[PDB]
């Protein structure tokens, strides 16, 4: 499914992804653009091997399993097929675990050429929280 | 014989790194002095990323991070060679950056995408048939998506004059662009085939692209 913006946000809101780990609501929805284009089941295979799945693109090497990228770990313990669902829990969670990771939401290259340092509260206006 | 070979190989995991490069040397060239000069570039490549690997490994953790390089022949005519590069870096996510060079076998020419045409116009030419293009897949296919007419981010306006480009083996130009350059990120590596009867007299000539 493709998220409209705003309802994208109010969905992030649920989760609590607003100021988790320091980022307010706007970077998580920058991201979710700039990876996917609001489209929970878009997928990208690349050169070696892996694939990023979902809303964030989330991707194999390293954060779940698929059963096709030799050689890479499951942090986030799931298959790679949750991470396609129109039901974003599972991405969230994951996210959230990422973020973790140790370097903040820098771990997306989205988010740090189009979403950082910007006025990313923009992604979040006009809508209804 | 003009070919790629590999020539250094870096596989290596520690901590919450990795990397896994092979680098391309370019060998046959009659010109030696073009012959190094690439080849030196393709080393300070690597070399470089295996820096970025090594400070990842060093001081405080500063998450998982996996470095990937190889290349690729994709044109091996008796005229031409151009090989491609890739440059992945995954953290979160992958980032595909894909580089090439295309090369003259016969004069020992590295080509430009400016020493293709007679002056700068090739810059709008292009950007403008590559617009259209992205129209027309988005039209055909609502699973392609290009910053084109989005009116929620900076769209794709122009090629830059040194723009990512290789020439095929049927003679035709390709623009490639890297990920997250023109589109968001599951779109991957694109690339447009600009027809030649689009650019055909601003060309210097037809050796290269017919
Ligand atoms: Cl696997
Ligand atoms: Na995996
Ligand atoms: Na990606
Ligand atoms: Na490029």
């Amino acid at each position: 499914k493709v998220f409209g913006r705003c309802e994208l946000a109010a969905a992030m809101k649920r989760h609590g992804l607003d100021n988790y780990r320091g980022y307010s609501l706007g970077n998580w929805v920058c991201a979710a653009k700039f990876e996917s284009n609001f489209n929970t089941q878009a997928t990208n295979r690349n050169t070696d091997g892996s694939t990023d799945y979902g809303i964030l693109q989330i991707n194999s090497r390293w954060w779940c399993n698929d059963g096709r990228t030799p050689g890479s770990r499951n942090l986030c313990n799931i298959p790679c097929s949750a991470l396609l669902s129109s039901d974003i829990t599972a991405s969230v969670n994951c996210a959230k675990k990422i973020v973790s990771d140790g370097n903040g939401m820098n771990a997306w290259v989205a988010w740090r050429n189009r979403c950082k340092g910007t006025d990313v509260q923009a992604w979040i206006r006009g809508c209804r929280l | 014989i003009v070919k790629a070979i590999t020539f250094i190989e870096i596989k290596e995991e520690k901590d919450q790194s990795s990397i896994d490069v092979k680098t391309p040397a370019l060998s046959g060239l009659s010109n030696k002095e073009l012959e190094n000069s690439i080849n030196e570039k393709y080393l300070k490549e690597s070399q470089q990323l295996y820096k970025e690997f090594i400070q990842s490994t060093s001081k405080n953790k500063k998450g998982h991070l996996s470095i990937y390089s190889d290349y690729e022949t994709v044109t091996d005519t008796p005229d031409l060679l151009s090989i491609r590069r890739n440059i992945e870096t995954t953290q979160a996510s992958s980032y595909t950056q894909s580089r090439y060079i295309t090369i003259d076998k016969k004069n020992d020419i590295l080509l430009t995408l400016k020493s293709l045409f007679k002056d700068e116009r090739y810059i709008k030419v292009i950007s403008q048939n590559i617009k259209e293009q992205m129209k027309q897949q988005m039209k055909e296919d609502p699973n392609k998506i290009y910053w084109l007419t989005d009116e929620d981010a900076e769209p794709f306006k122009t090629i830059l004059p040194d723009q990512t480009f290789y020439i095929t083996e049927d003679h035709k130009l390709v623009i490639s662009f890297d990920e997250y350059e023109v589109a968001p990120g599951y779109m991957g590596v694109t690339e447009f085939t600009i027809p030649t009867g689009v650019i055909s007299n601003l060309l210097v000539g037809e050796r290269y692209i017919r």
